[PDB]
């Protein structure tokens, strides 16, 4: 159906791993690509079969076959150089290099999620994982460039790596100032303060607030990119009382939705905490919960459509390295002229000093590219 | 005394009293600070 | 208004209230020209920064007014707008000149004991008043303070010096330009006051010692803050845009 029906059961699927990892750790900081995600299921899928296959088709929702070109296109949009700004995306699956790989699955991988699939001799630890993080490190501008170490990928006993990597840094529509950066306090996790850098600016921005299904209330503000169809979404508890780990569970896509439909225009003072998130996470036990396990397993796994032979393949590490940088840069000043003098008396303040949970979101697509819980900046 | 002035056919009926006021000027009355005003051009400061 | 006093009754009957319909609101202040011809201020209902293009459908004009919310009818009278017409050189973009827009009535308005209209300066009388050096009346139902009641209760009124334009330009960083003038006092003076939020659109009067009428020399337009110590109000230079004037008047009639 809708391209945006579709994406949206991807973008959920990533947020629900989110919940998952979020639980297990609830005072770290912690940045996924939903959407990402769900490029890594279908990157699997298409060379999976039997068992495995299937538990991949009833959690996705959806099959990769008939549907890709509807996949193909929005993941293609997400990139496009149309936004102007520009979402680094990479995708790649390491097959033992003892292995002869099938055309059609490499051929499809890299149309429908621009992903390289390739060879690589694990037998060689310290090879493997030069020849790894380095195909990152070029497939992402020098942005990301650390995925496994050597005490990782050991011995013949590795078959199947995934990796997905994204990384984001796009132009403000309307530019801070970094006269305007200063510190500010920031209540942690722990409950201790701490003096941290936080960007500032005087403007018009989309507001609003609503309570969870606890009753319990947040605020929430729209921050878009100079490109015009990916914006920053923040919510965080209006209570300061109220721990961010009671609003989290409660939000998918449809209250993402929500959202847009009831923030309005409103004239505010945006303070936000100036910074830099990177974290990478290991997808293995969040997805066995969603229950696809077959894939973990050493002989259970299906993987027929990916070997020309029936070789036994199963995936030994599934990764996602999520980065992005909260910054002043962006467009700069038409409307910034007089938009600063009208403020003819002092605005009310939209002041992120507590825990909060960030969105990255394209909006055409609806695909949520980021979802990210900031602890202590 | 005023002049002229624009068309009271495509201005509409009031220019030739404007600036008078019915509660003061029309009443030979003056309102609490407008001696300030007078007083302004003349204060040498 | 900041640092005023109450408006008398029939203090301003030129004065008007720009009211929006829904929400139902104040937006700025305004003047009466004539029997069918409102002043304002052109960012009052034209902003492409903030996405802000109100309509003749949009706008409620409330005449005759004193109280800022309370309904007086008998006094007050209500009316709207046939068309708008905002100068076309109104630069929007970095220092707001020619500030400027007028509205005309659907159905002309009766004058009355609250409802009059001011006069239009002409080439020597707005030499002979506009002057650093004389005061001149502002009025609005604007903010009390910039950062802070808040609103007041009845229509405010506040007497301001005209400042020298070397003076008033090298107190901002804004491009100043021939077609607006700013007034308020030096930090040095005592005395202090300005116009503020909702103010906007409000008419800038002076009064002839020659002929006891009273002169619209400019319309509120933009300050940095309000009431600020080494700041002015910057109000639109009418009769420098009364030429304008005088062709939609008559072409758009
Ligand atoms: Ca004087
Ligand atoms: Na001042």
């Amino acid at each position: 159906f809708n391209p945006l029906s579709l994406e949206e059961l991807g973008s959920n699927t990533g947020i629900q791993v989110f919940n998952q990892i979020v639980k297990s750790r609830p005072h770290d900081n912690i940045v996924i690509s939903p959407h990402g995600i769900a490029s890594v299921l279908g990157m699997l899928q298409l060379g999976a079969d039997g068992r495995t296959k299937k538990q991949l088709a009833m959690v996705m929702r959806y099959g990769v076959n008939g549907v890709g070109k509807i996949l193909k296109k929005i993941n293609k949009a997400i990139v496009s150089k149309k936004n102007k700004d520009i979402v680094t995306v990479a995708n790649a699956v390491f097959v033992k290099n003892a292995s002869e790989i099938e055309v059609p699955f490499v051929t499809r991988n890299k149309d429908v999620f621009q992903c390289e699939v390739r060879n690589v001799n694990f037998e060689d630890p310290a090879s493997a994982c030069d020849s790894i993080n380095a195909w990152v490190k070029n497939e992402t501008r020098d942005m990301i460039d650390n995925l496994l170490s050597p005490d990782l990928i050991d011995g013949v006993l590795t078959r199947l790596v995934l990796v997905n990597a994204v990384y984001f840094k796009g132009l403000w529509k309307s530019r801070f100032q970094p006269e305007n950066t200063k510190k500010r306090t920031f209540v942690a996790a722990d409950g201790k303060s701490y003096q941290v850098p936080m960007l500032a600016q005087l403007s018009v921005f989309r507001c609003g607030s609503t309570s969870a299904p606890n009753d319990l209330w947040y605020n929430f503000i729209e921050l878009p990119y100079h490109g015009e169809s990916i914006s920053m979404l923040i919510a965080l508890p209006t209570e300061s009382s109220t721990p961010l780990s009671a609003i989290i569970p409660h939000i998918s896509t449809k209250t993402i939705d929500s959202w847009m439909s009831i923030m309005v225009p409103k004239r505010v003072q945006v303070i936000l905490p100036k910074f830099t998130a990177v974290a990478q996470t290991d997808l293995k036990e969040p997805l066995k919960v969603l229950g696809i396990t077959d894939m973990f397993d050493s002989s259970k796994a299906n993987f027929a459509k990916i070997t020309t032979g029936s070789e036994n393949l199963h995936v030994s590490h599934i990764l996602q390295k999520a980065k992005i940088e909260v910054s002043e840069d962006g467009t700069k000043a038409s409307a910034a002229t007089t938009a600063i003098l009208i403020a003819r008396s002092s605005p009310p303040w939209f002041i992120v000093d507590r825990p909060f949970l960030f969105f990255i979101r394209h909006n055409p697509t609806g695909a949520v590219l980021f979802m990210g819980q900031i602890n202590k900046p | 005394e005023y002049q002229t002035f624009f068309n009271p056919r495509t201005f509409g009926s009031g220019e030739a009293d404007c600036g008078l006021r019915p509660l003061f000027e029309k009443k030979s009355l003056e309102d609490k600070t407008e001696r300030e005003l007078l007083e302004s051009y003349i204060d040498g400061r | 208004i900041v640092e005023g006093s109450d408006a008398e009754i029939g203090m301003s009957p030129w004065q008007v209230m720009l009211f929006r319909k829904s929400p139902q609101e104040l937006l700025c202040g305004a003047s009466l020209i004539s029997d069918r011809w409102v002043l304002t201020a052109a960012h009052c209902l034209l902003y492409p920064p903030w996405d802000k293009n109100f309509t003749e459908n949009d706008l409620l004009v409330r005449i005759g007014k004193h109280s800022r919310t309370r309904y007086e009818r008998n006094i007050e009278k209500i009316s709207m707008l046939e068309k708008i017409y905002i100068h076309p050189r109104y630069n929007w973009r970095e220092n707001l000149d020619r500030d400027i827009a007028l509205m005309k009535l659907k159905k002309p308005v009766a004058f009355s004991d609250y409802i009059h209209p001011v006069c239009l300066p002409d080439r020597e009388t707005a030499a002979s008043l506009l002057q650093a050096g004389y005061k001149g009346r502002v009025t609005g139902w604007g903010n009390l303070k910039e950062t802070w009641k808040g609103q007041p209760s009845v229509l405010q009124v506040v007497n301001l010096p005209i400042v020298e334009r070397p003076v008033c330009k090298d107190s901002t960083r804004i491009r100043i330009t021939d077609n607006m003038f700013c007034a308020g006092y030096k930090p040095d003076e005592g005395k202090r006051g300005d116009a503020c939020e909702g103010d906007a659109g409000g008419p800038f009067v002076m009064k002839s010692p020659f002929n006891n009428r009273w002169y619209q020399m400019g319309i509120v337009s933009w300050g940095e803050g309000c009431d600020r110590d080494g700041k002015y109000g910057f109000y639109t230079h009418v009769f420098r845009l009364k030429k304008w004037i005088q062709k939609v008047i008559d072409q758009f009639g």
